[PDB]
RNA sequence: GUUUUCGUUGUUUUUU
């Protein structure tokens, strides 16, 4: 029954047609990939020293607001869950920033690129700075001035945007359907009128205007929906959407296990 | 079943200020003096000026928690359509032949002016009001 | 210049149109005096501009001439309590109360001698969507 | 900007927040019941011509005694594509469903204040008293209990 | 009629008066002649007549016992430190006040 | 201070289950269905399905307050399903729905590029 | 005093384009014009940028102890 | 301290009773003090930034007595003018005058959600009120589902009938909402409220209840539906604003007649009041005709759906003048009872003649702050308004002031078990309380 | 002092809405409620409690 | 002299929700003593609902003393006030 | 007891890899303090 | 600042008077005993020396 | 080994 029809794909992005479908199921999938979708962020920042003229803490969260590449986070296991003493290599990746500035004179701009993956549950493609380019240095990190050196040595964890909005992978995630309100679901302000008043839903193609005499139809029903997947970057819309498609059917198994062993 | 029956021609529609729901003034094109008052959804019923509209009301439609109509189940309501669940509010004993039963459907309000014999049978809680068309 | 007293024996064109005698019926602004009571003026001086009354907290709110009075003076005080940035040699002091915003951000709606207050330059918060709406009864 | 004084209530989720169609969710929410109280209509046109400038790209003049006209800034949003008055449709986060309304929704420039939560919480149930007549002492900052 | 300044003795037997109903402002002229339960009535009428001005309502019973209390000795008992300290009661009271 | 841990909002602890089932005396085969580390995403979702069954008389959730990861739910399937069967199969029906659009959007994305 | 590094409202990453932001406008191009440029069309994102207020420049101003 | 436990409430400034309460502990995390929305009639304040006092018994013998003479439901009634004090507020109030609307109707699922959240429900749903095609319910249904049965109310809003046609009116039966719309004068704190009849009968605990209840389906149903408010609530369309010019200019030009009138030696003496003071109260009135006119005029424009028009009917905040000021006009200004004075000489400003008096020219606004005011009405309205905030301030302390000093008058008086009042000396002050 | 005075085993912070809790009900943060106590007998219908 | 006879105990016979609370307390606190139960204990452990049910059943071994303004006491038993 | 004001940090647990210190060690029970988070926690000796 | 005193409550003091006209913030003030009194420079008020 | 303590009085500021 459920449908998909692409309208425009991205790495980032994926804007599909959705229908067939209900309005609850379409926002508790979209409620799934943007909050119940584990990645990697920095987590355990640590400096051996620092020289630069902001609060550690702050350079911390900074670093926890970096996207990092996680397509492999499926595969590696939560820190808590991994037996070992302290982490090991498959609970937990080691990266290290380490940036000087020298000279006088300047200001050595640190860069998310100085951030490197120095281990990870390898050969897992995960702890990989996430940048637009290679040619981009990535998210501009710190500012280092004459004298001014930076040491430090961050831990990241897997995790779930629910536990921090870090973790979440899409950057936004819009939705709609009958933007004619032909469900008539909502009620339009206006002075003089609605429609004069009003633009119109980039999405309005999709669905024909009604006409002027046509009389409301009750049995109406949310039908066709309009979305756009956004990726932070750190993974594929395509494999959010494929993600959080499979960990609310993983939720879904867990829930139908409880009911029969509880039983 | 039907504990009065009649057919209306809508003398008056009125929206007024609400929307959904249109305030309407019909006469018994069987019998005059049988002033009804009602209060109908729009949307969900539209109506319009002169619409001759057949009234039953049966205090019940067995052919308590409520529970969604299995179609399986018959009615007489099965060849209305458009029916409410009501309350008697005021079965008002006026005039020599003027007996106003008001009923009240969580919220919507009916005035039946006509005679107490076309009316003495509704003396009731509970009717439901029967509109076919 | 004039002081207080001054003020008093002098005739001012609260604006710079006003000194012309003028000669429409818009809805959506205030309303200009009728001056018709003497046909004859003879103006004095002129309102630089008539909004530098204000205190310097007082100016930081938009649009003042829109909101209570009481509203205004409310704001103009709390202002004051509000964290943000004062200072660059932040660090090498040793004060005893110092909290500074992550972001200061320059208002989206800024007034004109905020440029001279340098408060764009020295903001003391953030501009954030927000929605007038009662969602969950929280909001109270 | 506008005496306009409010505490934490609660935060919601990314999700838990009622979206648009364009997918913004507001940052935070607040009573339309004290507008009507406070008629802090400077706040309006403030969170109003902010959304002006921020789809615009640019910094307006706030000077009061300045003929800007509200019109000729909803002219200026109807010809950006959007409600004249702000008003867009929302949607419950919970159930993503439309909401039968329009919301007036937009940015506006806010303010952190020094009265944090922990700077007031205090409790006493023994400890310091004063010597001079063994009362529970003095001040939140010293054990003070409440008069 | 109303007058503006107080006589009562005097215009009560006016000729052209109600003297049996004539009504002034001030309570004091109604202890001088019309003793102290009218003072009380006059008391309690301008009491209400101020405090429901707004249109606001209070349960009578509290405005009685008000009135009441400060006439208990048959005379004005003024609120203020002298009336209430001059009452003869506890020592530990009167003084706290 | 008083704060509660983040990381809780989806960890179940041990001693408590994920579910915790309880039978609503007050009307026929209605159960009430007290909920752990859930909400909306899960509770709507199964909500509707269930709805969607005719065999199903009464269900309905609420979350009792928004601080706490736990919420209740009353379902009443009519006689001849007690609810618990009847919420089997909205698991298996969402299921089922959810790996169809699943195979379905990885056709898409497959023809689209 | 530094770029946010993501869109507080959506989450958006934006700390890399500032520099990027910065070169545009360093030829006076229409600030909208270049928040377009930089494929930012969320006012929810184009707002920080728009009236972000960047300052760790004055303290690299003060001569470091070291 | 263990949950449900019961402790002391206690609130400044303590004007009376009310002002302080005891609780049934209910620990969360975080550090605030979480109240029932109502609780804060009584308490009288919002959450600005207002702090909390409370107190833990530390006996048995105190716990009871707390339980037992300190719990909020008992205190529901107010004997200050022996009426309740709380009631229905705000987002609450707002949304209960909606759900009441006749044209209101509800989803089944919506129904079975909202049903499920009142823990006082009977678990029987009710009927829908249409039946076909389309089963739905009306707001009304699901508020009689909240209020316990038994209970009866009948209110005639204004001579109306009992088809209601305005929708006014109210009527209740066995607990059962026969009809009307729901508003601060059926659910506010006022007298003989529902409120009040509830706990009349079904004593404190349902009461209370009740209003746990209504919170929780009025908000609930609210969130599935939203409100909120925008700019263009408070602006009219061009013909009212002509109207509102119109009488405007007679208005003035009622007032210029009046000056014409006295400067000629024409204007007529009022009682007691000299010509210079009967011209001032003849301008005053004018004025206050024009704003009322004006205001009353605009009202009269606005659209039902306005949540400025919404909310004013449903009174749980906002007040008509307040649109009057806010649309039409602020109208004219007062100080100490009188107009703006010649604080400079024979002119209160620099940038007006001398020996000016058209309304303006003494502190008349004719714009409205959509408007925007000019400078000089702008001042007017900023020294009223320090004026007023200078009279709460010194007010607040005499009135303090005098609250101690009475209570220190009456501290010790007592009924007696002879039901006479007597003070600590035993001189009895009524003969019998009250007089009943 | 005699009147008016500092008492022990009472708290002050700030207020909040809810409309989750009941009327007689009020939402105590824990760490009070930890901090805070209230003696009580050791009683057989609690000994093991 | 200092009591009143039973006849002449002219209060009424209803009991105040002042001496009414002070039973209750006075009792749970008796209980809570380990005072011997005149009614059963369920489930009831925490001693004010025992007190509370043992007022309903009017099972409270105390009698009262009003001491009226001239001075003079009037003692009423718990058993005896009609609880409303 | 003298194993105590030192450096600890957790291996296993909901906070397993965060450094701390122990201050009260009453009886085979061990309570620490966390460094990132203003808060002191109890756990069994043995993580 | 006023050195006045607030010995008597008084309203001319903290009263805003026209003479005040382009010198002192009109809305900036203290809340209750010192509103209305302490004042401060408007945007161009000039002192003589 | 149980055990065990920090000041005042003013001022000014705001906090409702
Ligand atoms: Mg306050
Ligand atoms: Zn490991
Ligand atoms: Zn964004």
């Amino acid at each position: 029954e459920p449908k998909v029809n692409i309208i425009n794909a991205q790495d980032d992005e994926v804007e599909l047609m959705l229908s067939d479908v209900n309005l609850s199921l379409a926002n508790s999938l979209r409620r799934t990939m943007l909050a119940e979708v584990p990645t990697l962020a920095i987590d355990l920042v640590e400096i051996k020293m620092n020289t630069s003229v902001l609060a550690d803490e702050f350079i911390s969260h900074r670093l926890g607001l970096i996207p990092l590449v996680s397509e492999d986070v499926e595969e590696m296991k939560y820190s808590r869950d991994c037996t070992c003493e302290d982490y090991c290599d498959e609970c937990s990746v080691v990266l290290e920033l380490s940036a000087r500035h020298e000279g006088e004179e300047g200001t050595t701009d640190v860069y998310s690129s100085s951030l490197i993956k120095v281990s990870g549950p390898g050969n897992l493609n995960v702890g990989e700075p996430v940048r637009r380019d290679d040619y981009d240095q990535g998210i501009l990190l710190c500012k280092l001035r004459n004298h001014q050196e930076l040491n430090i040595r961050c831990i990241a964890k897997k995790g779930i945007a629910k536990e921090h909005a870090k973790w979440s992978p899409c950057s936004a995630i819009a939705f709609e359907y009958d933007p004619h309100n032909k469900l008539k679901h909502t009620d339009f302000w206006f002075e003089v009128d609605a429609k004069k008043e009003w633009p119109d839903s980039k999405y309005a193609t999709w669905e024909e205007p009604p006409k002027p005499g046509e009389v409301f139809d009750y049995k109406a029903k949310p039908n066709r929906f309009y979305m756009t997947v956004e990726t932070t970057g750190s993974l594929k819309a395509n494999q959010v959407f494929s993600r959080g498609i499979k960990t609310l059917q993983e939720k879904l198994a867990n829930v139908l296990f409880e009911l029969e062993n509880s039983r | 079943s039907a504990l009065f029956d009649d057919i209306f021609t809508v003398q008056t529609v009125d929206n007024g200020r609400y929307n959904k729901v249109s305030r309407i003034i019909g006469i018994s094109t069987t019998n005059s003096a049988i002033k009804l008052t009602l209060d109908i959804n729009n949307e969900m019923f539209p109506v319009s000026q002169d619409d001759s509209l057949t009234v039953t009301l049966a205090n019940s439609l067995s052919l308590k928690s409520w529970r969604p109509p299995k179609p399986t189940d018959k009615s007489l309501a099965d060849d209305y359509d458009y029916v409410m669940f009501g309350t008697v509010y005021k079965f008002e004993e006026g005039d020599e032949d003027k007996i106003k039963v008001y009923v009240s459907f969580g919220g919507l309000l009916m005035c039946l002016e006509g005679g107490y014999k076309s009316l003495a049978s509704l003396k009731q809680d509970n009717l439901y009001i029967l509109i076919r068309r | 210049y004039v002081d207080g007293e001054e003020e008093e024996t002098i005739m001012i064109a609260m604006t710079p149109e006003d000194l012309q005698t003028r000669s429409l019926n818009d809805t959506a602004k205030r309303i200009k005096p009728e001056m018709s009571t003497s046909s004859h003026h003879t103006f004095t001086h002129c309102e630089i501009h008539p909004s530098m009354i204000l205190g310097v907290a007082a100016s930081i709110i938009p649009f003042p001439d829109h909101n209570q009075s009481p509203r205004n003076t409310y704001q103009s005080a709390m202002g004051k309590q509000a964290m943000g940035v004062f200072l660059t040699n932040y660090n090498v002091r040793m004060d005893t109360m110092a909290n500074i915003l992550y972001y200061p951000q320059k208002p989206l709606a800024k007034t004109q001698a905020m440029e001279y207050l340098k408060f764009r330059e020295l903001p003391a918060g953030q501009n954030a969507i927000v929605a007038i709406a009662c969602y969950s009864g929280y909001n109270q | 900007r506008h005496g306009q004084k409010g505490t934490i209530g609660v935060t919601y989720r990314h999700e838990d927040m009622p979206f648009s169609a364009e997918g913004i969710v507001p940052d935070l929410i607040i009573n339309p019941h004290a507008i009507p109280s406070r008629m802090t209509v400077a706040h309006l046109i403030e969170c109003l011509l902010s959304k002006v400038g921020s789809i615009r790209g640019y910094e307006g003049d706030a000077t009061p005694f300045t003929d800007l006209t509200v019109d000729a800034v909803s002219n200026l949003l109807r010809d950006n594509g959007y409600q004249s008055r702000g008003f867009e449709v929302m949607y419950n986060g919970h159930t993503g469903k439309k909401l039968m309304a329009q919301v007036f929704f937009g940015p506006t420039y806010y303010q952190r204040l020094r009265h944090m939560v922990d700077d007031k919480i205090h409790a006493r149930a023994r400890g310091p008293v004063q010597v001079l007549t063994r009362q529970p002492v003095e001040g939140r900052s010293r054990d003070g209990g409440l008069r | 009629l109303e007058t503006d300044g107080i006589n009562l003795a005097e215009v009560m037997a006016v000729p052209g008066v109600d003297s049996s109903r004539t009504y002034s402002n001030s309570f004091v002229e109604i202890l001088s002649v019309l003793g102290i339960e009218a003072t009380r009535s006059s008391l309690y009428k301008e009491i209400l007549n101020v405090i429901a001005f707004d249109g606001s309502y209070v349960n009578y019973r509290h405005m009685a016992l008000l009135v009441d209390v400060m006439t208990s000795r048959g005379y004005l008992m003024a609120i203020t430190r002298h009336g209430i300290n001059r009452a003869d009661t506890g020592a530990l009271m009167r003084c706290s006040f | 201070m008083n704060a509660p841990d983040r990381f809780e909002l989806f960890i179940l602890p041990d001693d408590v289950p994920k579910l915790k089932i309880t039978p609503d005396s007050r009307v026929p085969n209605c159960i009430i269905i007290k909920f752990e580390r859930e909400d909306h995403t899960l509770a709507n979702l199964l909500r509707e399905e269930l709805a969607l069954y005719p065999d199903v008389t009464f269900v309905a959730y609420k979350v009792e307050h928004p601080l706490f990861a736990n919420f209740v739910m009353r379902l009443q399937t009519e006689e001849g399903t007690r609810p618990k069967q009847a919420l089997e199969r909205a698991c298996a029906s969402i299921i089922n729905k959810l790996k169809t659009l699943d195979h379905k959007f990885n056709e898409e994305w497959n023809i689209k590029n | 005093m530094i770029i946010p590094v993501r869109c507080f409202s959506c989450g958006k990453v934006v700390g890399d384009k500032w520099d990027a932001y910065l070169r545009l406008l360093e030829e006076g191009k229409q600030e909208g014009d270049a928040l377009d440029e930089l494929k930012l069309k969320r006012y929810c994102c184009r707002r920080m940028v728009l009236t972000h207020v960047d300052l760790i420049e004055k303290f690299l101003r003060y001569n470091p102890l070291e | 301290l263990m949950d449900d436990d019961p402790v002391l409430f206690n609130r400044q400034p303590s004007l009376h009773k009310m002002s302080m309460m005891a609780h049934r502990v209910k620990v969360m995390p975080y550090s605030t003090f979480r109240l029932n929305l109502s609780v804060t009639s009584p308490y009288n304040a919002d959450f600005d930034g207002d702090e909390m006092n409370l107190h833990v018994p530390q006996s048995e013998e105190t716990r009871a007595e707390l339980s037992q003479l300190c719990a909020v439901p008992l205190q529901i009634v107010s004997p200050q003018s022996n009426k309740p004090v709380m009631g229905i507020v705000q987002d609450t109030l707002c949304g209960v005058r909606k759900m009441t609307l006749r044209d209101t109707f509800i989803e089944y699922e919506q129904v079975m959600n909202m049903l499920f959240w009142v823990p006082s429900w009977d678990g029987v749903v009710p009927q829908p009120a249409i039946l076909k095609p389309k089963p739905l319910w009306t707001g009304k249904q699901l508020l009689s589902i909240a209020i316990p049965s038994g209970i009866h109310l009948q209110r005639t809003d204004g001579g109306n009938s009992l088809l209601s046609p305005k929708d006014n009116g109210m009527l209740i039966v066995d607990g059962k909402v026969m009809f009307g719309v729901v508003d601060k004068k059926t659910v506010g704190s006022g007298g003989g409220g529902l409120i009040h009849t509830v706990m009349r009968e079904k004593g404190p605990k349902i009461c209370a209840e009740l209003f746990g209840n209504i919170q929780k389906v009025v908000n609930y149903w609210l969130l599935h539906n939203g409100f909120s408010i925008g700019i263009g609530d408070a602006i009219a369309d061009a013909s009212t604003m002509k109207e509102i010019t119109h009488a405007i200019s007679s208005a003035k030009e009622q007032v210029q007649e009046i000056i014409y009138k006295a400067q000629h030696n024409e204007l007529e003496l009022k009682p007691g009041m000299t010509l210079r003071e009967s011209f001032e109260g003849e301008v005053s009135r004018t004025l206050n005709d024009a704003r009322d006119s004006a205001g009353r005029s605009a009202e009269m424009n606005l659209k039902d759906l306005n949540n400025v028009k919404q909310m004013v009917s449903a009174g749980s905040k906002g007040s008509f003048i307040n649109i009057a000021q806010m649309s039409a006009c602020v109208g004219q200004q007062m100080v100490e009872g009188k107009r703006i004075a010649f604080g400079f000489a024979d002119r209160s400003l620099p940038h007006f003649t001398k020996d000016d008096f058209s309304p303006e020219s003494k502190g008349f606004v004719e714009n409205s702050y959509l408007r925007g005011l000019t400078p000089q009405e702008f001042f007017f309205h900023a020294m009223a308004g320090r004026e007023g905030l200078i009279d709460t301030a010194v007010k607040t302390a005499e009135t303090g002031y005098i609250q101690r000093r009475l209570v220190k008058a009456l501290e010790d008086i007592m009924v007696h078990y002879d039901g006479t009042t007597r003070n600590s000396l035993g001189d009895i002050i009524q003969f019998l309380y009250g007089e009943d | 002092n005699l009147m008016g005075k500092r008492v022990d085993f009472s708290a002050r912070t700030v207020i909040s809405g809810d409309p989750n809790l009941e009327l007689d009900q009020v939402g105590v943060p824990i760490s009070i409620a930890k901090t805070l106590s209230y003696p009580e007998t050791v009683t057989q219908y609690n000994i093991h409690r | 002299e200092l009591a009143i006879l039973k006849e002449e105990r002219t209060t009424t016979p209803y009991l105040t929700k002042y001496e009414r609370a002070r039973i209750l307390g006075t009792r749970a606190l008796q209980i809570s003593m380990n005072a011997p139960v005149l009614v059963d204990i369920e489930g009831e452990t925490d001693p004010l609902q025992i007190a509370m049910k043992e007022l309903s059943q009017r099972k409270i071994p105390l009698v009262i003393r009003r001491y009226l303004p001239d001075g003079s006491y009037e003692d009423w038993g718990c058993d005896e006030l009609i609880v409303d | 007891d003298p194993t105590l004001n030192k450096t600890v940090k957790i291996r296993q647990g909901g906070y397993k890899g965060k450094i701390g210190i122990v201050k009260e060690a009453n009886g085979d029970r061990f309570r620490v303090e966390l460094h990132n988070p203003n808060k002191t926690i109890p756990i069994p000796c043995s993580f | 600042n006023t050195p006045i005193g607030r010995d008597g409550k008084l309203a001319k003091p903290r009263q805003l008077h026209n003479t005040h006209w382009g010198l002192v913030c009109p809305a900036e003030t203290p809340e209750g005993q010192a509103c209305g009194l302490v004042k401060n420079l408007s945007l161009l008020s000039g002192i003589s020396i």
